[PDB]
């Protein structure tokens, strides 16, 4: 209960009440692989959607709850949503985390999990943490609950005590939705203007390729790739679920710190989930001629689709056989300033 | 009082690097007690690690120092330090300090580039880099720079929003002086003696912010109700929340003696860690033959 | 209640503090969760100074130091240069 | 080898000249031979205001030298190797103590200007001694003078927060080995003012600091020991200001931290080892 009295004077001064919790370390294993983080706060609105300050979450990993039952990472949720006074509650309303050691993985809670499982729980002298000490005398088993958590089907222990006046309004609070539909809906309408610029390419252009990436290629290729076969240039709109994580996003959190290469590769058809957002360097003694020999690795994955975003607005899809369509990124600037709030700062 | 020690090799000192060993003549080298290894700064500092500058400085303030005077062919020959001596120094270093007030010099890893102050052994297999010779308020800003960046290189690292991590890297940027500004190298990771430094120095930090004198918090906001100092210019004419916060009580004799003992016990220990690595006092410096005559501090 | 204890160590006039800080941290706290000081005193956790050096060349000799009714193990160090420096805090 | 050095005087001495030379002829005098700048003859010049860290970091530059003689025209004085012992007198004009103390300070007098400045009319040099005192006598002068210009400046300001009766009443008795001693009264002020904002900014330093180093150990014994000492009040206001002015605030914070440590340890280190009272004189040796 470390990490609980450790940010609970600290991100006082962003936000008023503080909630502890845990993560349970079976569900964020899909979050990260080998738990390579050891957090930022980003709470967004369900219907004031608008963007809010960032917040930091002290969280410590590899130490267990008091439960022997289950050993997991510990972990803290701001809430700061609920305007002047905090007696109503905003229902259906996301809480998202940026949990992180090197920035890896998301975490997205309702309030509405968070809330029914809390009240469900229930000549100086050196300064001393009032906080510490007081937290030390519970310590006992009913302090943690185990919630179900409605993004992923699992259960998320929160540790609520009867400790002071600023968990005691908490419990009392209660009041009278579309906080994921819009993110869906974003995503989506980013990832069909950016399929219309492919189509208008192609359009504008012969249906043909410029192949920009060198690969040879075998005479049966419009037999084992069919006639028009854009299966995967079909789906992949219904494949592209997460955003954030994308190599998308990644030109457009780049534009300030210069110009790399960005690719989302994605499986001809359902192969797995692949690989959303890395980096094609010509910044390291690699060199340039490193980064085409990254590129041509790229080019000759026969088995993936791939999608490459420049950090100076343009946009390219690169198919397996090395051909490519060019294509545009340009959108308003209000959603550059959206994703780049949603992310960090401005 | 022996000082002629000399290190024999193990093999054939070519003529390449017999010039640029005779260039460096009057340069200081660290000492391992000899054996072809661990006689200079490579053993400690090589290509395989990051350049972090307290390991390699652990190695400098642990161990003693050494004037080059001769080197032969086949073996090579170094003066010790020993105190109470007079040590005559070159300045044969290739980024320049020019010592006019002649202050206290210091001894430092070379954090202006490798490339400066190494020499290329191709008779065994080694590499020496010579430590780099400076006075001392530089070596103090270069130390306090180094340690700047190892500590905020992974504090910019952890925002998400990382728009400007180029912004220390040209804030912190050279080293501050006045006739010519000197760039330096600067590591991403701090590795792990720095780490540890930065750990005691945290350490300490949080000890004595558990006895502030409120007394000159009064001088302090006095000055920014009246003229702005120019040293105050930092604070643009704003009082910010602590101090604001930390003036609500009232002010006495009775906590400040305590308070200013433990500040003088404190910051005696910080400057015991701020007395880190072998200086030379120096008295009598010929500019004219760039000769700085220096005993053992 | 305090101890004194001796050091000996070939390693840096200036990098004796850290090594030694090093040394007496799985004690300090582990001890110092029980206690709490007030008028403010207390947070000074011993202090160490140089006794001066001896030569490197010569190591240290155990030996026994008897009194009349029992003995005792004792450490010989010839060749001593006694320059006592100030006690330094940890 | 004579460590002795030789300098001229430019002109004819006289009477009281000799009895001030008697007077100080045990105690001693920093150094740069040219008969100007002997000592601390160059700071104490009023045309400039004598400064504290002006003096100190010109004392901590130049070497040490003992005053030995002075004829008609010569004045015969050695300097300080850290090699071997000399004899040391106090011929001070704070008389203090000498109660065996393994530790002692040289600082330039901040009890009196004129008490360790001798002046000569046909002689325009106004050489100056500076004070040396043992080592808890000089952190309590130190503190129980800077406290002090502190409270001065600060009544200055506004004289409804501060007295003096009762800062008179502590702060200017120092007692150290039963001996209970006397002493009150712009150097002062200004070493104040780099105190008093090294003590404004180390709140957001400490905070930056250990908000730093406060997860590198993921689960340490002693990395939360020290975090669970210190204020709760102060760990809340960090991420409010801009990058390049913190890191400022940070750089001129650690610069005048050295300078402050290295100021706070005692500049020229002296140890003595056998005091006589007799004689008034003890044995030392530079450390």
């Amino acid at each position: 209960m470390d990490v609980h009295i450790d940010n609970q004077v600290l991100s006082g001064l962003g936000t008023p009440l503080l909630v502890h919790l845990f993560v349970p370390d079976t569900v964020m294993a899909e979050l990260c692989p080998n738990r390579v983080p050891n957090a930022w706060c980003q709470t967004l609105f369900s219907d004031r959607t608008g963007l809010t300050r960032v917040c930091r979450v002290f969280a410590a990993r590899g130490m267990l709850p008091g439960r022997p039952s289950h050993r997991g990472t510990f972990t803290s949720v701001p809430v700061y949503c609920d305007e002047g006074l905090p007696e109503l509650y905003n229902p259906f309303h996301v809480a998202a985390l940026r949990f992180y050691d090197e920035l890896v993985g998301e975490l997205q809670i309702y309030y509405l999990s968070l809330f029914e499982g809390a009240k469900r729980a229930l000549l100086s002298r050196v300064p001393v943490s009032f906080s510490k000490t007081r937290r030390a005398i519970r310590e006992s088993r009913a302090l943690v609950r185990g919630i179900a958590h409605i993004f992923s089907p699992h259960a998320l222990y929160v540790v609520t005590y009867p400790e002071l006046s600023a968990q005691g309004r908490l419990h009392r609070m209660t009041a009278v939705l579309g906080a994921p539909e819009r993110e869906f809906r974003f995503l989506i309408s980013v990832a069909l203007r950016i399929s219309a610029s492919f189509r208008e390419k192609l359009a504008m252009q012969a249906w043909t390729a410029q192949q920009e990436i060198p690969v040879v290629i075998p005479t049966s290729y419009s037999r084992i790739y069919k006639n028009s076969d854009l299966i995967r240039e079909a789906f992949f709109t219904v494949q592209t679920r997460v955003s954030w994580e994308s190599c998308w996003v990644k030109a457009t959190i780049s534009n300030a710190p210069d110009a790399c290469l960005w690719i989302d590769s994605h499986p001809l058809y359902e192969e797995g989930a692949s690989a959303w957002g890395k980096v094609i360097d010509s910044r390291p003694p690699g060199g340039l001629v490193g980064a085409a020999s990254q590129l041509v690795a790229l080019g000759t994955d026969g088995h993936c689709v791939h999608l490459a975003t420049t950090s100076d607005g343009q946009a390219f899809l690169v198919l397996p056989g090395g051909f490519v369509i060019k294509g545009q990124l340009a959108l308003t600037p209000e959603e550059r300033g959206y994703i780049l709030a949603r992310h960090g700062i401005r | 009082m022996d000082l002629k020690v000399v290190v024999s090799l193990s093999s054939r000192l070519y003529t390449d690097e017999i010039a640029k060993m005779q260039q460096r003549i009057g340069c200081i080298l660290p000492l391992a007690s000899q054996n072809v290894q661990g006689l200079g700064l490579g053993q400690v500092y090589s290509l395989e690690t990051v350049p972090d500058y307290v390991s390699m400085y652990n190695y400098l303030s642990d161990c003693t120092l050494a004037v080059l005077d001769e080197v032969s062919v086949d073996s090579l020959i170094l003066t010790k330090i020993v105190p109470g001596q007079t040590y005559a120094i070159k300045n044969k270093y290739q980024p320049f300090f020019q010592w006019h007030g002649t202050g206290s010099l210091s001894v430092m890893p070379p954090v202006f580039g490798r490339e400066h102050a190494t020499v290329k052994l191709e008779s065994n297999d080694v590499d020496i880099v010579f430590p780099m010779v400076l006075p001392t308020p530089i070596a103090e800003e270069v130390l306090q720079k180094i340690l700047l960046f190892n500590v905020y290189s992974r504090v910019v690292m952890q925002a998400p929003g990382n728009a400007d991590m180029l912004d220390v890297h040209m804030h912190l940027g050279s080293v501050s002086y006045l006739g010519h500004h000197y760039e330096l190298a600067l590591p991403e990771v701090p590795g792990p003696l720095g780490l540890a430094l930065l750990d005691n120095l945290s350490l300490y930090f949080c000890i004595m912010v558990t006895l502030l004198p409120r007394a000159s918090m009064r001088l302090v906001r006095g000055l920014i109700r009246h003229e702005h100092h120019d040293l105050l210019n930092l604070f643009q004419e704003m009082v910010p929340d602590e101090i604001a916060r930390i003036d609500l009580d009232d002010l006495s004799v009775a906590d400040d003696l305590s308070r200013m003992r433990v500040m003088m016990t404190y910051l005696q220990s910080l400057a015991s860690l701020f007395n880190l690595g072998p200086r030379l006092a120096t008295a009598a410096y010929s500019q004219e033959t760039l000769t700085a005559t220096c005993w053992l501090r | 209640g305090p101890r004194f204890t001796f050091f000996q160590s070939s390693r840096g006039h200036c990098q004796i503090m850290n090594i030694l800080r090093i040394y007496y941290s799985p004690s300090i706290m582990h001890r110092y969760a029980v206690v709490q000081p007030l008028h403010i005193e207390e947070l000074t956790f011993g202090a160490v100074a140089c006794l001066g050096t001896f030569s490197a060349t010569d190591g240290w000799r155990r030996s026994a130091f008897n009194y009349r009714g029992s003995s005792l193990p004792v450490v010989e160090i010839d060749s001593f240069y006694s320059n006592v420096s100030d006690w330094e805090v940890i």
